[PDB]
RNA sequence: GGUUGCGGCCAUAUCUACCAGAAAGCACCGUUUCCCGUCCGAUCAACUGUAGUUAAGCUGGUAAGAGCCUGACCGAGUAGUGUAGUGGGUGACCAUACGCGAAACUCAGGUGCUGCAAUCU
RNA sequence: GAAGACAUUGUCAGGUGGGGAGUUUGGCUGGGGCGGCACAUCUGUUAAACGAUAACGCAGAUGUCCUAAGGGGGGCUCAUGGAGAACAGAAAUCUCCAGUAGAACAAAAGGGUAAAAGCCCCCUUGAUUUUGAUUUUCAGUGUGAAUACAAACCAUGAAAGUGUGGCCUAUCGAUCCUUUAGUCCCUCGGAAUUUGAGGCUAGAGGUGCCAGAAAAGUUACCACAGGGAUAACUGGCUUGUGGCAGUCAAGCGUUCAUAGCGACAUUGCUUUUUGAUUCUUCGAUGUCGGCUCUUCCUAUCAUACCGAAGCAGAAUUCGGUAA
RNA sequence: GUGAUUUCUGCCCAGUGCUCUGAAUGUCAAAGUGAAGAAAUUCAACCAAGCGCGGGUAAACGGCGGGAGUAACUAUGACU
RNA sequence: GUCGAAUUUGGGUAUAGGGGCGAAAGACUAAUCGAACCAUCUAGUAGCUGGUUCCUGCCGAAGUUUCCCUCAGGAUAGCAGAAGCUCGUAUCAGUUUUAUGAGGUAAAGCGAAUGAUUAGAGGUUCCGGGGUCGAAAUGACCUUGACCUAUUCUCAAACUUUAAAUAUGUAAGAAGUCCUUGUUACUUAAUUGAACGUGGACAUUUGAAUGAAGAGCUUUUAGUGGGCCAUUUUUGGUAAGCAGAACUGGCGAUGCGGGAUGAACCGAACGUAGAGUUAAGGUGCCGGAAUACACGCUCAUCAGACACCACAAAAGGUGUUAG
RNA sequence: CACGGACCAAGGAGUCUAACGUCUAUGCGAGUGUUUGGGUGUAAAACCCAUACGCGUAAUGAAAGUGAACGUAGGUUGGGGCCUCGCAAGAGGUGCACAAUCGACCGAUCCUGAUGUCUUCGGAUGGAUUUGAGUAAGAGCAUAGCUGUUGGGACCCGAAAG
């Protein structure tokens, strides 16, 4: 699929409560950042004798994750997420679809 | 396996017609829906907005809320043993008045307009419908009219 | 081991033993799910008749 | 007895091959009938003995895993041969020509210490990945594949027209002219604003200028992949080449 | 009664074929500076009601016409069906008792009806 | 004598390690396996004119695609057929007349639509924000989806209007955990400031066995709880099949339908073959064949007496009473 | 591991095992060192064995198919 | 069989239970071996099988919905018992008439739209959808086929103009009608509408039939979650006492009289007794009751005799009887 | 022609405890519960008592926190009774319990932000298709009984194992 690189939509940011331009780009997820409270009591249980103590994920169907696009205000940058559907393809900017060609 | 959508097993249903194809005529949005009016529900199959679901087809229900597109109407539906009260937004397309409520509105202004001539006249007003009764003897005039005589017919085949 | 899956026999003579009974539908009926607009002045229309008889009539 | 030949891709471009591949050899001379199904087909062997001659001839030219079932017919008394009907049920390896692969870390280490990130070349009788930026070539038995199978990345279904500019080879060829460096650019964004995007191939000798070329695009791809998940996204190319034309 | 704008019911109003239509209204019909739209003032725009006409549109009439819509001791109490029998039959099914009751056809008739405002020897 | 700040010994870390330990090895099912998904769903039909309605019934589809193929307005009309035009024909481009939708509408099938929901342009982000009520599967819980409003901000249109994603019916996900956004608000419990970690509100990462376990085999050395709810021997129901008998008489028997063979249609019997079922027995009916021994049936191989012949004798064939 | 003797014990080192006096910078934990920080910590570099590459091995486990052509045809247990 | 040796044997002495010992059988290790014997944790756990102790009285089930690694089981909803509470002609009903809607099944239709299926002959840039090689693309080979190219026949669960019977929704008035004018931030050009009101009028025919051993509401828990049969409609199957559904009635829980006998069939449902009449079924005798009455038919060297029901067909007869 | 039962006597199976649910009996009542302990005693009885504690009288929020009358503790519709009228039939006044409905109050979320102000603290007032197991002239605590639920060896008997 495609989405432009600018969209306007709703704001609530305390100043406009309006639609204003934003720029529109694309969620990642992020580090797993450690000292965690569920890595803290994962990492205390796994020592020991015993092993595995946690479940270990194996069946997995799925082939499309969804698309998160956070959306920041230009003029009071306060951010916002919205989201779609299931899509394989998935790029922004670009390619212009053109109806009639040879 | 099976199929359970949300408009199964309408094809004869929501067809429109044969001869009735196109945009409704516009006295259908013309009519005047008050709070407690009785109302018959057949689902146009032309607007796919508001649409009932398959199962209130034919039911008849009550007004009671009024907005911009749509009528409020009650449907009491049985499950188990019990009638639960449901409630409908339905557009202006599908939903129809009831002329049986309708004709019950103008006999009471046929009761009410024979109670005061009664009154005036003074005695027996009899109000009640009746249902039919069996008829009365009477005379049958052979004047000009002899019965008749039948007989059974014979076999023939003529195929 | 197969088994009989479903039949809806014995159903009905099941659900008449009680009384189908209508839900006997009270005066003066809830105003959830009325037009909001219409319940927010029916509210003051009530609240001043309500005055209207109290200084009017005692 | 029946072979149930399976395979459990939507689009079977190594199934295709053996239906042409069983004519040339004229393997199926002792058929009954034959059946259709969803993902493959069922062949009836008259006699148990012609059942195995055609699993025999599997084996040798597509990687495939079975096994047998029999049932009771008659239950014979005085002689003892009771009759059974057997089914033998053979699957084809899920991976085709050529599916964009991404390899287990433990899988991948152990043979010729490969990238995980390859394609299929040779889908003959045990499976063979290449490394399309440099060149390598790793099998895949089946008995190392079917003990902890996985599955391909994309398939022969999302790939992508591209427009070749020039081929810049740097020199070192195993057998076909490796790793020649092609700039190159899709079908799409030609006559729009320019975008351009330099690779390493492998299609370098039987390539040249203005020739288009087929290929896999990941960077508009939300992959889903486990295995794709532990990779380093800084190293992973940005367009990979398949075929040309 | 004729017309015009605006409708409602949406083939009794359609389709096909010819033939008429005073008065007024419609309608074609004259042009290109402005507004605007076009490859083309053909459609749409604009201007004149002047130069021209009922030939078209439209309306009305005609047709053992096609269609369509109403009625019928028309087909017919036939087809089909609800309830009942220790009714018949080897079975297939068919009679009877109490009730409900079609369709295709055939025949006879029909060919728009009206609301609001305006306008005409 | 030899060795020497190394070996050895002591703790921690990586590799190896069926030599050993612990455990696991789906479900539906005309027995269980193999295959299939009828395991979450959608259209038509089965379905017996409201709704509901089953089978491993039938013909099928989905885990997607789309900044247009979404939203608003404007203009236009399609499939195919007839007659025309240098190169030009079966089919290029152009022109008129006919044309109830026979085309099109992302995909299955079924609906729906013609001054449009179709084709071609124009501007665009309502595919947004706050959160409730209702419909469908339903326990009237969820999840998915859908309708109708309210309180805001916008888009388009001259305007009335319509717009809370694809014309409608399928296109998808809990707790715990990690992560982001918002409030820049709340807590770190002796009192503070800055890091860090923990909360509220709302999205994402996924469980396809789809109301959501982390999981390979064999036993003919076998064990226990039970089951004829469930197979293997007989019985019973059924007779497609096998056996067997009637009707029609094709081919024949040089020339002659029926002395006699009898293909092929069609009507039947029986349980001497095999299937179909799973009623009875799994707290056991001793499950193949032969040797020995009695009785019974007739669809008659031989004997007795007859009938017909294409029966001269002889030799046979058909058939009757007959066990 | 085969199982007296008389006789023989063919061809295959690639798959799986075994081993290597072979090449080194691909993988790579603890401790240690380097930078940033108020500090907790975060990031990077070097990084032993084995793994990976290269060599040997069948009286180790074991395996031992097919196809097209070659003076007209024929095509071989042959040359290719 | 072997019997001068890997011979046979006494006493001594070693090795102990995941261990011993084995010229190898999973053998042997105190009648115990694919993991001994004894005591304890131990009354180990079971959706699994068997048992469960006095009497009478009243009421009296279910084998179905959704969900579960669920199909021998649970949870929830159902039906059921008990405790009662509020009130007592309230207003209700497995039903009819009257009014009015909704449906596409039987039957009709093909000289109305649509219409299969059986077989399938040609057309080397009128396409390609694939497969294989390809130091390439003037690129080859192999293959489903593109394409039906003049026709020829068929009806319909997945075809429709028309359209029943049975079953189904709502209405048949006091919470109603009419008159007059009050409320508001809603709505209208407007005291126009909208909803809810004050005041006044309309009573026993207050707005069809018929019935009502009272109507309405709450709490609380037992059992059950294997079903079955028949008339009728049906689906897969040659067919079944076969598998799967629909509506009602019964068996399960149920005796009694009738079908000789039998869970379902016909009649009829049970406090203990007396008398009268009956149901279905019977009246030669067993066997209570007419070897009644009335008109006819049939002779069988396999007669025939009573629904379910314990079976028989096609085809022949100058046997007789009536047409 | 499914399983147990040769006969007889005696033994033999829904028990108890903790914390609770509905219902019923009794005391007391915005309170209630003597019995851990002390006083006394004809002595494991009976009798007597302090002070705390327990649930109850206020909810809500995730928390820091705040914390229930515009009014005869509201209007409407029914409502058993009683009062007045009537000779009755009926009419009117008042209507507790409970059932239906629109409001007000308090907390959470969301929004508006008055005087002030250590200029960023303080949140007056008015809101909203939202929300809570709330208030609206208290109803609970303690004991006992039937039944029902859970953990216990849990109605009795039974494995193959570890």
């Amino acid at each position: 699929v495609n989405v432009p690189k600018t969209r306007k939509t709703y704001c609530k940011g305390k100043t406009c409560r309006k639609h204003t331009q934003h720029k529109v780009t694309q969620y990642k997820a992020g580090k797993a950042s450690l000292f965690a409270q569920g890595k803290r009591r994962y990492d205390r249980k796994q020592s020991g004798f015993g092993g595995q103590t946690k479940p270990v994920f194996h069946k997995k169907a799925k082939t499309t994750k969804k698309v998160v696009l956070r959306l920041e205000c230009v003029k009071c940058k306060t951010r916002a997420q919205l989201t779609l559907k299931r899509c394989k393809h998935f790029e922004l900017g670009g390619e212009k679809k053109q109806k009639g060609q040879a | 396996g099976k199929s359970h959508g949300y408009r199964s097993r309408t094809r004869y249903m929501f067809q429109r017609d044969f001869r009735k194809h196109g945009a409704v005529h516009l006295s259908t949005y013309l009519k005047v829906y008050k709070v407690g009016d009785i109302v018959d529900i057949k689902a146009n199959g032309s607007i796919q907005k508001g649409m009932p679901h398959k199962f209130y087809q034919g039911k008849t229900g009550v007004v009671y809320n009024v907005t911009k597109s749509s009528v409020g109407v009650i449907i009491n539906k049985m499950v188990g043993n019990r009638y639960l009260e449901k409630r409908l937004n339905l557009r202006v397309e599908h939903i129809k008045h009831s002329k049986c409520r309708q004709e019950f509105l103008e006999r009471v202004k046929a009761n009410a307009a024979k109670r005061a001539e009664a009154k005036a006249q003074g005695v027996a007003v009899q109000l009640k419908r009746q249902p039919a009764q069996p008829r009365e003897s009477r005379i049958v005039s052979t004047e000009g009219n002899v019965p008749q005589t039948l007989a059974p017919v014979p076999y023939e085949t003529f195929i | 081991a197969k088994s009989k899956n479903h039949t809806a026999h014995n159903q009905t003579r099941k659900a008449h033993r009680n009384g189908i009974k209508k839900p006997k539908t009270y005066k003066y009926p809830s105003l959830k799910g009325v037009d909001p607009k219409f319940r927010r002045n029916h509210k003051h229309a009530l609240h001043g008749t309500a005055k209207a008889l109290a200084a009017a009539k005692k | 007895a029946t072979v149930q030949i399976r395979q459990k891709v939507p689009h079977k471009r190594t199934f295709l091959f053996l239906e042409q591949l069983i004519l040339k050899h004229n393997a199926h001379v002792d058929t009954i009938s034959i059946s259709e199904a969803k993902d493959g087909l069922d062949f009836f062997y008259a006699q148990k003995n012609h059942a195995v001659k055609m699993i025999d001839f599997l084996n040798a030219v597509v990687p495939i895993k079975h096994k047998k079932s029999e049932e009771l017919i008659s239950q014979d008394t005085h002689t003892g041969a009771s009759t059974y009907k057997f089914s033998y049920s053979v699957e084809i390896v899920p991976i085709c020509k050529d599916d964009l692969v991404v390899l287990p870390k433990k899988l991948a280490k152990s043979m010729g210490n490969i990238s995980q990130f390859v394609l299929c070349s040779k889908i003959s009788n045990t499976v063979q990945f290449m490394d399309p930026t440099t060149l390598q070539t790793a099998d895949l038995s089946p008995s190392v594949y079917w003990r902890a199978p996985f599955n391909a990345l994309a398939d022969v279904t999302q790939l992508v027209e591209f427009i070749v500019l020039d081929v810049d080879s740097t020199g070192i060829s195993r057998g076909n002219r490796v790793l020649a460096d092609i700039t190159v650019a899709r079908t799409s964004d030609l006559g729009v604003n320019d975008q351009v995007y330099y690779v390493r191939s492998h299609l370098g000798g039987i390539c040249h200028a203005g020739d288009s070329v087929m290929g896999y695009f990941i960077a508009n791809s939300n992959y889903n992949s486990d295995l794709f998940d532990g990779l380093n996204i800084d190293y992973v190319p940005d367009v990979v080449l398949v075929k040309k034309l």
